[PDB]
DNA sequence: ATCTTTCCTATTGCTTTAAAGGCAGAGGACTGTATTGATCAGTCCAAACTTCTTTCTGCATGTACATGGAAAACTGGCCAAGGCAAACACGTCCGGAATGATGGTATTTAAGAACAAACATTCCCTGGTATCAGCAAGTACAGTGCCCTGCTGACAGAGCAGGAGACACAA
DNA sequence: TTGTGTCTCCTGCTCTGTCAGCAGGGCACTGTACTTGCTGATACCAGGGAATGTTTGTTCTTAAATACCATCATTCCGGACGTGTTTGCCTTGGCCAGTTTTCCATGTACATGCAGAAAGAAGTTTGGACTGATCAATACAGTCCTCTGCCTTTAAAGCAATAGGAAAGAT
């Protein structure tokens, strides 16, 4: 009889859905086959950026002594770190806002 | 101007013969390079096919 | 029922408390991330696949993977993500 | 004599409230009535998303609030603090639009 | 049914609110013209090409993936109503 | 030669008058005076300087350019309309009430 | 053997032709011709299959590649070409 | 027997290969399934563009008393036209250097001393 | 063999000339230092795209190919190079 | 004395020649070998096909060219003809580099 | 430096609304086997790159002179900021109804797959016409100095009107 | 016989003649750089012939799109009330634009020499073709369990009110 069924992100240790991934690689029409460690890898790096952006946006929630992450919190998260912002620069979040940024010259003397 | 030889109005290098009078670029070379005048056979010819605005 | 319509947000959720286990995430901020997922996917596999096309290959590997990845994630995250990728698939790998 | 702010002051003081808030600063009516008069050139009688019109508006004052830095920056370029036509202009021309 | 005149509802203080969150200080008066011409050419280039995503679908409603796949033809991605 | 009795603002007026098309500039005038006044052929830069003064200093002359940039290498002046005749009977020497725009 | 290597070469010479019956064109501008050719050619198409992907078809059709010329050639070009486009599909369609 | 084989570009009146534009888009990855109007049309597109170019090419050869056109007549044309120019904004030609432009400021005045 | 300092390979004369058909008349003295550091992050950002190419292909000869694949990537399309 | 044209009359001559022009204005040899040098960090013992570097090259001076219109543009915005840092600073800050 | 005014932040209490948690089912992931087609490994070779040597300059570097553009300082007036008051148009919600989008069934049209023929496209090879190189006239334009033409500060000299002295007329 | 109007001569104001200086602007001359026209050299594209792999034609299958119907949800229009925002006006302050000055940092031109460009040659090294081998992905069927929709609970956020601190502006 078939064996006790376990999913690919359990074997690779991931939260993030290998069969899913490789599902939607499939039918993209990306290519004509699809490896076996392509939507594992893939998941992988998409878990890592996930919880990447997550850990910096619920530090931001922190510093406004907000206990739920909002875009607000993504977007300061996103500018605030010199590799999301380089990754994410033509983005616009909706509901994000911008930086607080004042030109030094607009100050008063 | 036109070619002394065979009359082509437009060229790439005007270039005169012997007798002086204008020749195409064309005739020029191939009676410089042959000794006999270029054939009006040998010259070629076409008519645009497309157009737009 | 209404039709149903796939997302990531039970795996977003499931990674948020993995990172903060005491904080929450609206639901606006949540369809962000959801597109911020499908984003990145989108840009990974037309890489992958235009490798694989510029090489006459048929299938995307695990190397086209990793070469996208290098090619658009920038500096330090090309290389922690590449470590994140190796890592799953040698795990993967031994079954 | 009645409490005056000097010139700038308030404008300042408006530039933190609107730097730190994040709600949509075009009215939601106005802005509506004129995508659909916008729309009506291209195709009559197009019903319209409710949720449609909102990514309209995030994408527009998203677009205008970065052209706006850029035609600030720009005028700071000219050692000025007054944001004029020839700003936005530059600002524009540099940036390929 | 017909709308004429739309452009002047995007009102001075609309456009002084957006310039103060992009960091403005002071602001000419030829700069709300200005403004209301680019707004209007932004709007004309996306609803364009949402129209053109919502009449190959046959459909007579714009939706909002309608709009989010015109922005980002025209890179500018945006997050937060895309599915 | 003895000094005509006419004063240079009454040649220089009588000059423009007679012109075919009432119209002269300062070298024709020059050739002018030169054709009709043998005593001026001394004290060639006194006369013209005093002429540039003179015309220059009279409000009642007006300048015009030429159009088509003609052969050029001077200007046109013109007498101002409201002027009217100021040596008329015999007065040609010394004016009275000289002509202003204010 | 070696392989062979194709392009549109000949074509683009007999469109010049057509239009410049007199006139000629360099192999680096034939070049640049190929390049331009191609970049169209994969523009079109990858707007095409996104279009089906949206609306969930399976196949790129004539009516595919008339939205993606809409959307990617700007003013009079976009109404020409779609007005060749049609032409060429009615005279085939004829035949 | 069976009938003569007539090509499809011929079919459609095209100069362009219907065929290989076929055989491209099945290959490229870009759909399940491929019409058979879709590499028409697309053949019939890409004949039209590159009419255009080659024509105000052709106008930019003559202009400069040449006979074949080569990279910089195609960049006149490219950038003199605004349609064109919008369409290939962020291409570069390679050998097409750029249009004869000078802002009106950079140019000199005339000074009223003539002296040195 | 090891190549060490060829950014100054860049000459004066040679960035007055690339000014020169942008249309730049007066050229700053401090220019020179700034035009030679833009370049370096071009040719490093291009270089490290088409190296990524190459090694993917498991090739030791970096190919016009790659670069064409590196500069579109980062949308400068360059046509004439076999594209 | 020598003749001796006024400051700006060969800078314009020379702006019209190079626009005339198409040919490539950098060295080819010391541009080769600045490309070995950057590629050296990258990989070792790399090889180049002659039409690699020659792309290289090409889109090198393009992406110059264009800057320096960029900075032409801001220089004179700022009632200047002297292109400075600050200006191919802000040509890149508002092309988003 | 001190006082008044305004704004902002921070704290506390109520509530409301949005997120977290629980449950059902179905569609999509997983397991196992046979097929097969894609990819890997080793060999070879030719062509494309790298390296070294020589000439020959054309181009870069360094120098000196001096021109004019950038920056600083000053002024002022006019354009924008700040604030008050009235109107008006947005925001919220509620209801009616018309429309359009989704889903399901019958069906009809069109595309994939397979096989063979032949024909169009690529490669290879030759001449001849466009393009390049060099020289020399011709043209265009920059840089400079001279002259005419304008305007203004300054003085000095004839013309003619007005006041003072002498004659003739009125009281 | 005596006082005053009118005639005559001297003096002062008007206005014109004469010096002198500095500015704009037109035009002539010298010199440098670019364009045009011609001839001769060359190089590169057009045209003709062999082969190969790709397109076309025909048939069958099947599945994707089409036409009709139903229905439900979701968007449009209108209406009503409250009040926050907009518009217009007035006051004034400080920022932008114009003007002047200086000097330093760029442009122009000359001279020297050096390394870039081009050619030749040899070495070498590697990119791609070819063959066999192998291994990893697809396809299919059957199992079952993970994810999405629906519904209910509660706590995080929003709103209102108050009080204290920070900062702006005036004295
Ligand atoms: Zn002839």
């Amino acid at each position: 009889a078939r064996a006790k069924a376990k999913t690919r992100s359990s074997r690779a240790g991931l939260q993030f859905p290998v069969g899913r991934v490789h599902r939607l690689l499939r039918k993209g029409n990306y290519s004509e086959r699809v490896g076996a460690g392509a939507p594992v890898y893939l998941a992988a790096v998409l878990e890592y950026l996930t919880a990447e952006i997550l850990e910096l946006a619920g530090n931001a929630a922190r510093d406004n002594k907000k206990t739920r992450i909002i875009p607000r919190h993504l977007q300061l998260a996103i500018r605030n770190d010199e590799e999301l912002n380089k990754l994410l620069g033509r983005v616009t979040i909706a509901q994000g806002g911008v930086l607080p940024n004042i030109q030094a010259v607009l100050l008063p003397k | 101007l036109s070619c002394a030889n065979c009359q082509t109005t437009t060229t790439t290098l005007w270039r005169r013969n012997a007798e002086g009078e204008p020749v195409c670029n064309a005739c020029g070379l191939y009676m410089k390079l042959h000794g006999v005048p270029r054939p009006l056979a040998m010259r070629k010819e076409g008519i645009q096919t497309r157009k737009r605005k | 029922k209404r039709s149903r319509k796939e997302s990531y947000s039970i795996y977003v959720y499931k990674v948020l408390k993995q990172v903060h286990p005491d904080t929450g995430i609206s639901s606006k901020a949540m369809g962000i991330m959801n597109s911020f997922v499908n984003d990145i996917f989108e840009r990974i596999a037309g890489e992958a696949s235009r490798l694989a096309h510029y090489n006459k290959r048929s299938t995307i590997t695990s190397r086209e993977i990793q070469t996208a990845v290098r090619l658009l994630l920038p500096g330090e995250l090309a290389k922690h993500a590449v470590s994140e990728g190796t890592k799953a698939v040698t795990k993967y790998t031994s079954a | 004599k009645p409490h005056r702010y000097r010139p700038g002051t308030v404008a300042l003081r408006e530039i933190r409230r609107y730097q730190k808030s994040t709600e949509l600063l075009i009215r939601k009516l106005p802005f509506q009535r004129l995508v659909r008069e916008i729309a009506q050139d291209f195709k009559t009688d197009l019903r319209f998303q409710s949720s449609a019109v909102m990514a309209l508006q995030e994408a527009c004052e998203a677009y205008l609030v970065g052209l706006f830095e850029d035609t600030n920056l720009c005028a700071i370029h000219a050692k000025r603090v007054t944001i004029m036509p020839k700003d936005i202009q530059l600002a524009r021309r540099i940036r390929g639009e | 049914k017909v709308l004429r005149d739309n452009i002047q509802g995007i009102t001075k203080p609309a456009i002084r609110r957006l310039a103060r969150r992009g960091g403005v200080k002071r602001i000419s008066g030829l700069i709300y013209e200005e403004t209301r011409g680019v707004l209007k050419v932004f709007l004309e280039n996306v609803i364009r090409d949402a129209v053109t995503y919502t009449e190959h679908a046959k459909r007579k409603t714009v939706t909002a993936m309608d709009v989010v796949y015109a922005l980002k033809r025209q890179g500018r991605t945006l997050y937060g109503f895309g599915g | 030669h003895a000094k005509p009795p006419y004063s240079y603002i009454s040649l220089i007026t009588m000059a423009i008058q007679q012109a075919p098309s009432k119209m002269l500039t300062l070298s024709e005038i020059y050739q002018w005076i030169m054709d009709l006044f043998p005593y001026y052929r001394q004290n060639q830069q006194r006369w013209q300087n005093s002429i540039r003064h003179s015309l220059s200093f009279n409000d009642c002359f007006v300048k015009v350019a030429r159009s088509p940039d003609k052969p050029g290498k001077g200007s046109y002046w013109t007498l101002h309309p409201d002027s009217g005749n100021m040596f008329e009977n015999g007065c040609y020497l010394r004016r009275q009430k000289r002509f202003k725009c204010e």
